[PDB]
RNA sequence: GCUGAAAGCAUCUAAGCACGAAACUUGCCCCGAGAUGAGUUCUCCCUGACCCUUUAAGGGUCCUGAAGGAACGUUGAAGAC
RNA sequence: GAUGUCGGCUCAUCACAUCCUGGGGCUGAAGUAGGUCCCAAGGGUAUGGCUGUUCGCCAUUUAAAGUGGUACGCGAGCUGG
RNA sequence: GUGAAGAGGGAAACAACCCAGACCGCCAGCUAAGGUCCCAAAGUCAUGGUUAAGUGGGAAACGAUGUGGGAAGGCCCAGAC
RNA sequence: CCCGGCGAGGGGAGUGAAAAAGAACCUGAAACCGUGUACGUACAAGCAGUGGGAGCACGCUUAGGCGUGUGACUGCGUACC
């Protein structure tokens, strides 16, 4: 079904009565307001667009303000879309809270991973380093060979080399739901999730099931 | 390590298409002295936002 | 005197609609390529596009003789080391029926900027309906 | 394998029908409309007056300068630039 | 009027005459475990002692430690036994 | 015999093979090899057959009720297979 | 006389037949490097030309439909010694 967009608060632990420590990621899921509903007749597919949080009034552009005004909801910090599974109905201006995950027991969390910048092959692709001694000449962490002789005469597409690492969309699947706190708008999931503290997260029920 | 053919003057010009400088969009005018200056910078006479900062 | 040459800014192009149901793929394609190039016009000029706009309907109902329905294979390389991919005639019809006629006509047209321009005048639809009524296409029994 | 002739029988095959693997197409994750075939949806902004002429997707003066953008500044768990 | 030679290191890529895993026929196939042939290239496919060695022998593992092409792949990437 | 010392057309590209020996100009005509559905100039030409394998467009010993044609023979309304 | 650092280097004035003869000085070629104008160029693949050829600009013309520059698109075409 549909999911919710939240914020990464941080990591902590939950102690159970049987002496087990559960590493949990605290996700703050504020109420999500649906700003637009799409159907086959008009858009060719079924989905809902939602917003969350608040944004400075003076920093909301006129085109953005008009979009929010049409739905009759306060401006959020972004817009996200969720596909409808042939059995869901929503109305413009509806508010969705964290109670949707009351009986899910497993969710998929996706976010933007931390940015490592330009990274070498050793870090990026787990390349093995060459000898640190025994005559090695300025080739301790270099990639090494990158192809074959005249026959191909080129480097193949997709070759693993150094480049930008991190700072990209990443999804972690099948994370246990430890607790749902409607009053505090909190969702605790076992394990770690992509992104740094304060980043945006999208939570959906597990697809693998 | 080194070229096998001499690059053309056309290729040289293409590489330099990104070398053009950019001029300052506009200069701020002090409210009191009225002289032009770089934005967020003190004037040549020592003024800044019409406050007459040290000019020794 | 000099031989007449067609002018790209004064050439007349007409609109036609063709039904591909039950038509042999190859024999239909040659006629489409011939008309897209303008070979049927006395004003034909090799360096000028003098063809006509053609609309093809029911592209998913073309016919192939023999066992080509399950034996004809379409190959294409993605550019990566694995690269090589293939799909049979049956698979192409199920997924992208328009590509079957489009691919056949493309190979029958000249290669180059002008040949690419000719291909732009071909409209292929899988169904029996088109939204080009404003152009008033004329039925072409080909 | 089923039914079944050519070939009174037989036969998985010629018409027709059903099973069958980490391979194939999907399903899972990421990129993706420069997909020049450049797509779709929502919202926002601009509602002056003249002149010349080889008289048309023409040129110029005055008035006007929106939505938004850029620039600059303080900066970031973003970053070689 | 120069195309640097075996071994190792790093990084690989393709073929299928398939080493493991998957699906089958026959068996002098009771079961367990094997033999042989057919289909199958998705992924996976040892560490050490000796020697410059590839290889090989040996020790001990593994579901398996496959066979070949790529200037007997790879020194404007390293090493130089 | 050709290339060497030989251009032009054909064989996809292809000194030595096939056609054929360029004094110069022409926006004229007929032919050679080879060709005439589209790329690409000219028969979707006419009549009678063969192939179902994309054979045509790569190959052997050998194997097989694939299919067309031809000349004979054995057994058969005393009832054959 | 003027700008400039009582600079360098220039702009006037003056001399001279000539200062585009100003001492980096007769004539002042080519490679090479610039400014201005016309045309082409951001979905197109290779000895960069050649044959065909639209459009645009411009000079003509008793509209004489030609000349000059540019060259969308298209056939052919792998430098020289």
């Amino acid at each position: 079904m549909i999911g919710l967009v939240g914020k990464k608060v941080g990591m902590t632990r939950i102690f159970t009565e049987d002496g087990v420590s559960i590493p949990v990621t605290v996700i703050e899921v504020e109420a999500n307001r649906v700003t637009q509903v799409k159907d086959l007749a008009n858009d060719g597919y079924r989905a809902i667009q939602v917003t969350t949080g608040a944004k400075k009034a003076n920093r909301v552009t006129k085109p953005e303000a008009g979009h929010f005004a049409k739905a009759g909801v306060e401006a959020g910090r972004g817009l996200w879309e969720f596909r409808l599974a042939e059995g869901e109905e929503f109305t413009v201006g509806q508010s969705i809270s964290v109670e949707l995950f009351a009986d899910v027991k497993k969710v998929d969390v996706t976010g933007t991973s931390k940015g490592k910048g330009f990274a070498g092959t050793v870090k990026r692709w787990n390349f093995r380093t060459q000898d640190a001694t025994h005559g090695n000449s300025l080739s301790h962490r270099v990639p090494g060979s990158i192809g074959q002789n005249q026959t191909p005469g080129k480097v193949f597409k997709g070759k693993k080399m150094a480049g930008q690492m991190g700072n990209e969309r990443v999804t972690v699947q099948s994370l246990d739901v430890v607790r749902v706190d409607a009053e505090r708008n909190l969702l605790l999931v076992k394990g770690a999730v992509p992104g740094a503290t304060g980043s945006d997260l999208i939570v959906k029920p597990a697809v693998k099931a | 390590a080194v070229q096998q053919n001499k690059p053309t003057r056309s290729k040289r010009g293409m590489r330099r298409s990104h070398d053009a400088l950019t001029a300052v969009t506009s200069l701020s005018v002090d409210k009191t002295s009225g002289e032009k200056h770089l934005r967020h910078h003190i004037t040549a006479d020592g003024y800044y936002r019409g406050r007459k900062v040290i000019a020794k | 005197m000099k031989t007449f040459t067609a002018k790209p800014e004064t050439v007349k192009r007409d609109w036609y609609v063709v039904d591909a149901t039950g038509k042999t793929l190859g024999r239909l394609a040659t006629e489409l390529a011939r008309r897209l190039r303008g070979k049927h016009k006395a004003e034909y000029t090799p360096h000028v596009d003098t063809g006509d706009y053609i609309i093809v309907l029911n592209a998913d109902k073309v016919a192939v003789t023999g066992n080509k329905r399950t034996d004809k294979v379409y190959y294409h390389h993605t550019g990566h080391i694995g690269g090589i991919k293939q799909a049979t005639f049956e698979e192409m019809i199920a997924r992208r029926p328009e590509r079957v006629i489009e691919i056949a006509v493309k190979g029958m047209l000249p290669k180059g900027p002008l040949g690419r321009a000719m291909f732009r005048k071909l409209k292929v639809y899988a169904g029996n309906e088109h939204n080009h009524a404003a152009q008033q296409p004329q039925v072409l029994d080909i």
